[PDB]
């Protein structure tokens, strides 16, 4: 677990503690607490359907930037676990979902 | 070409100490790879 | 050494492939044709010829 | 609509198997790859193992191989046991789909690609207890 808070209406970025190496291809899960996780961003760049525009994905520039996922307007229903499925020609087959940032929000009403 | 090949190298590096026994692994891959990476980690003489 | 130094390769970073030369098939065909267009020259009339 | 609907016993002793089974609807069973997900109270979501269309069980090397997972299209539910059943498994046991996505950083031709595998629609989960009680 990776605490973190951040206040409303303000904008946040997600990121995991592995690295990279290599090509990526990070999937984002946001797994609400009793509630079932929801894939939200997945191949680096592409949204499923029926997820808000809030979050925007980190491309792929063959190096550097991590999995950022940024939170654009961070809401009341965003403290949840989020998790880091990252997957890279390194690493092989990532048969664990790594620590979950557990983000929470703080100063709300 | 082939005289002028050797003077170039004369006054080049000689690697004589290099081959010791080298404990070479393969490098951080998944399977499929075929190999043709050795990641090799030996002792060598330093200036010292 | 003393300053003789054995340039070794490090991590390679970035992603694991392996080399490769590229043709055009297009024009490889085309350039063995026309070399069996004159390779049958020197054997027979019309010979099979096998690469 | 497809809805992944778990259903276990809940309750179950030391050294016992944990059947679950998990319902499919609104869809059919031969369109995408099937899997299970467990999250132990205070841990994160740990993966179990998935199964394909060709009903070949793959499983996650972190388990030592005590879990058999399987499907029955007559049914059409995705079955799950394990065997030597510790304590610790007392979590709760989500259901999921599987995205096989290809993603290629080399060429096709020389095997230089992989896929990565995504976890698009899931399930509510139910939660199972392991320990001594009755
Ligand atoms: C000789 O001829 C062969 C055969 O045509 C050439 O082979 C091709 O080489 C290229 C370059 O290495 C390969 O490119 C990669 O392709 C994938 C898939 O995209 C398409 O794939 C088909 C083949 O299935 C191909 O025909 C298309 O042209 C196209 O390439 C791309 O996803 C991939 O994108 C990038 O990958 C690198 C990996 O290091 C990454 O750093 C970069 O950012 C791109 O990432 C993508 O994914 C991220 C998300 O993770 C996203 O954010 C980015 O926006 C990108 O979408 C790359 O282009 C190609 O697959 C390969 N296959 C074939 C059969 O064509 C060969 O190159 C040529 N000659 C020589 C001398 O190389
Ligand atoms: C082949 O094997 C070598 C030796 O294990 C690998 O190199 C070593 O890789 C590790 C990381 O896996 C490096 O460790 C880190 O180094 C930084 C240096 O600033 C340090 O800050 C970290 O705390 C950590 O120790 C290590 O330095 C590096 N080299 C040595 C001499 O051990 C190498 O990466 C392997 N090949 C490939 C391609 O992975
Ligand atoms: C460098 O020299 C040292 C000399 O001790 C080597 O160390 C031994 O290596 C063997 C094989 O791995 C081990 O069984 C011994 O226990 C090591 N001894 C000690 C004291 O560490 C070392 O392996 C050499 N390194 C290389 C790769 O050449
Ligand atoms: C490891 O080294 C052996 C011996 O060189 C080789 O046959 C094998 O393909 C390498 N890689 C793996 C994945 O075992
Ligand atoms: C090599 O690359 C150049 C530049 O993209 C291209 O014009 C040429 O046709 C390529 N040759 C082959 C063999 O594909
Ligand atoms: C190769 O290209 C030449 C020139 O276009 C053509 O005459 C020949 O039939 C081609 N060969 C094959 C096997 O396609």
């Amino acid at each position: 677990v990776r605490p973190l808070s951040v206040a409303l209406g303000e904008t946040a970025r997600i990121s995991c503690g592995r690295q990279a190496l290599g090509s990526r291809a990070v999937q984002w899960y946001q797994h609400r607490p009793g509630q079932a996780p929801i894939l939200l961003i997945y191949n680096n760049q592409d949204r499923p359907s029926g997820i808000p525009e809030r979050f925007s994905g980190t491309p792929d520039i063959n190096f550097g930037t991590r999995a950022t996922l940024t939170i654009s307007g961070v809401e009341a229903g965003d403290e949840a676990d989020y998790y880091c499925h990252m997957w890279d020609s390194r690493s092989g087959f990532s048969w664990s979902f790594g620590g979950a940032t557990r983000l929470t929000v703080l100063g709300q009403p | 070409i082939i005289s002028l090949w050797d003077q170039s190298l004369k006054p080049c590096v000689k690697l004589t100490p290099l081959c010791v026994t080298l404990q070479c692994t393969n490098v951080t891959n998944n399977i499929t790879d075929d190999g043709e990476l050795k990641n090799c980690s030996f002792n060598m003489t330093t200036e010292l | 050494g003393p300053g003789q130094a054995f340039y070794a390769t490090g991590d390679i970073i970035g992603d694991i492939r392996q080399a490769h030369c590229n043709v055009s098939k297009a024009t490889w065909n085309e350039t063995l044709g026309k070399v069996v267009k004159q390779l049958r020259k020197h054997f027979g009339n019309n010979t099979i010829i096998r690469f | 609509q497809v809805q992944l609907q778990e259903s276990g016993p809940g309750l179950v002793k030391p050294s016992e198997t944990l059947s679950v089974t998990c319902s499919v609807s609104g869809d059919s069973m031969n369109n995408y790859y099937w899997t299970w997900i467990r999250q132990s109270p205070g841990k994160g979501l740990e993966w179990i193992g998935y199964i394909s269309d060709r009903e070949s069980a793959t499983y996650n090397p972190s388990l030592n191989s005590r879990v058999v997972i399987s499907r029955d299209t007559s049914k059409n539910q995705l079955s799950l046991k394990l065997n030597s059943v510790t304590p610790a498994d007392t979590a709760v046991y989500y259901c999921a789909t599987a995205r096989r996505g290809q993603r290629i950083y080399g060429v096709v031709s020389f095997g230089e690609f992989f896929y990565y595998y995504s976890m698009d629609v899931w399930g509510k989960g139910t939660t199972v207890t392991v320990s001594s009680a009755s």
